[PDB]
DNA sequence: CTAGATCACATTTTAGGAAAAAAG
DNA sequence: CTTTTTTCCTAAAATGTGAT
DNA sequence: CTAGATCACATTTTAGGAAAAAAG
DNA sequence: CTTTTTTCCTAAAATGTGAT
């Protein structure tokens, strides 16, 4: 349709998997739309210690907050959850095609308005739930994800405690806790990375 | 609905694939359509490829894999 | 400007300090405009424990986010924290405008920009800090503000305790504790709701 | 700056805040320019109105209030 | 000390808080500082900007208020 | 019991399965039904799906592995 | 082992508006 | 006379407390 | 008093790629 | 012959543990 002229007009590069597409900080200069593939945003705090913020899909455009304001830097880190095919715009470039379709201009805040709706929810649930509430609502978040795989019992995904403990915000060894814990409630199964969240659908 | 009526093989998909999910006991279109990935990995002979390979035709026929519906 | 446009297409209405102009949950069909005044942007839990969101002054839209997908409910509840005049338009009649000149869609997207940046930064703050982190952080934030005032030792504002408890999220309490540690450290000054925060400029 | 070098009086404003300024020893728009409204509050007869004056013309002449420089 | 021979009246503050010592009968900047803050509060019409007046002159005037 | 006489080659399986189990011996479905998952999985061309396989067709017959 | 939540209530502080009192 | 500043007043809201 | 962080490390699990083995 | 599925293998990453 429309994104057909967009992409004609961007410059593709493929990133392999566990590489950096966005670093924060970073002068932003440029928009990014991902082709194929998944990634993540995520931000780290002094030490080091990194705070997933969100999972970006195919479709997804990256790096757009350094749009609006000229000379500001990029948000956050996105690193490539797997190798995926990016297409890239001087923000520069992408106003002017803009002015020639605001369309485009609709479809990306399109995608922050969901972003921020998300985001905020993120704010109140670190606000409102404990670790086994938050916990509890990754493991259905996730099982909304696209690479959720349909299952007998449910659905199910692959995802380290690691990661949970990132997402949510707790220790990994707690986020093992409160996953045996759902698993006595039988609620969801959890064979290494291998978890699946009974309920949905 | 209308396409869950005729059969798989209305998919054209692969020998392979075919011959699986026939093994398998799927007649129509729309025993398959309600039918969970992780069945049919279990699947012999039926791999990545092959699953990706279903997934792909049922995506463009517009349906979806471990669809639900009841009375069949 | 492109404002004056803008605005001579709103309908324009009065809200009363503490009135609530969104109330979310309901259906999102029209945008709004702070022309005068200060608004604050909230969500509540199920027992009903408000946490604020953000704190939107004048030249801020409002319920911007349920005009890019149809029939969304609103993602929040914004109360009238002074009273405050408020400019308003069909989502509908405003696409309409975008049309005309996607200037004003730039000018609005831009403000959620900024707003995915902060909320993503509230975010990494339960993230990363603890009570006095995030206290400390926000009576930084607070003296940003339009509000503030200059103060010879710095910037002064008003703010309850029980405020700060649902900005930062913890106990009214423990603010109270926090903050007196943070007088003892010699790092802001307390009279009641008054507060200064040493430090700015 | 070349603002700050006019005397206070250019800024046009109510009695009430001049002979206020005035008794509180200001004279050019480069000493007021550079104090606190807290402070400002604490002079007599100098009110909300007379503040809420005193800032919007600073406002529109482009400043701000409470400003910082050196050397004055 | 040779200050507090001087009047209230010769310090010099605001109309309000003049009338107020004036007919508290405060006339010497002694009968003043004698009195704290709590002290002329009680006093009609003198209140916060008042005493915090009264306090700022006697501040660069070395003087307090016990 | 009855069913423990037929050969696992009545069972019908998978080619890779069929062929582990027969180059190693089992030929009744008694011999199989006789070993533990462990028991196989060491067998050479014989892993997961396999060991999967080998219990799901016991798993409507009936029959475990012990 | 640490960092906060807690809980009832007596006590302190605030909002904001009438009206006295200076100022212009 | 009119405006703006100050004082003055109280129902209602905010606060501290401190060991478990 | 409660809800989590903690900490080192022995032990378990995973990624992902060669290559054997069926299938077409 | 060519494809796709399965097994097989190990450096590297994830995990549990449990009282303070
Ligand atoms: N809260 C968030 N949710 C989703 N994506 C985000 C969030 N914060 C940052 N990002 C993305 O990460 C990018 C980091 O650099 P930018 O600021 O250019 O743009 C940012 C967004 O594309
Ligand atoms: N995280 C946020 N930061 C700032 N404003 C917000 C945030 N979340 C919601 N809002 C505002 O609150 C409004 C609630 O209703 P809408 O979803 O229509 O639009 C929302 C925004 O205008």
């Amino acid at each position: 349709p429309t994104l057909e002229w967009f992409l004609s007009h961007c410059h593709i590069h493929k990133y392999p998997s566990k590489s950096t597409l966005i670093h924060q900080g970073e002068k932003a200069e440029t928009l990014y739309y991902i082709v194929k593939g998944s990634v993540a945003v995520l931000i780290k705090d002094e030490e080091g210690k990194e705070m997933i913020l969100s999972y970006l899909n195919q479709g997804d455009f990256i790096g757009e907050l350094g749009l609006f304001e000229e000379g500001q830097e990029r948000s956050a880190w996105v690193r490539a959850k797997t190798a995926c095919e990016v297409a890239e715009i001087s923000y520069k470039k992408f106003r002017q095609l803009i002015q020639v379709n605001p369309d485009i201009l609709m479809r990306l805040s399109a995608q922050m308005a969901r972003r921020l709706q998300v985001t905020s929810e993120k704010v109140g649930n670190l606000a409102f739930l404990d670790v086994t509430g938050r916990i509890a609502q990754t493991l259905l978040n996730l099982a909304k994800q696209p690479d959720a795989m349909t299952h007998p019992d449910g659905m199910q995904i692959k995802i380290t405690r690691q990661e949970i403990g990132q997402i949510v915000g707790c220790s990994r060894e707690t986020v093992g806790r409160i996953l045996k814990m759902l698993e006595d409630q039988n609620l969801i199964s959890a064979h290494g990375k291998t978890i699946v969240v009974y309920g949905t659908r | 609905d209308p396409i869950l009526l005729r059969p798989v093989d209305d998919l054209e998909l692969t020998v392979r694939s075919a011959n699986c999910l026939k093994a398998e006991a799927i007649h129509y279109i729309g025993d398959l359509v309600q039918r969970t990935e992780v069945e049919l990995l279990k699947t012999p002979n039926l791999g990545k490829k092959s699953l990706t390979e279903i997934k792909d035709v049922l995506a463009s026929r517009g349906l979806s894999l471990g669809m639900r519906l009841e009375n069949w």
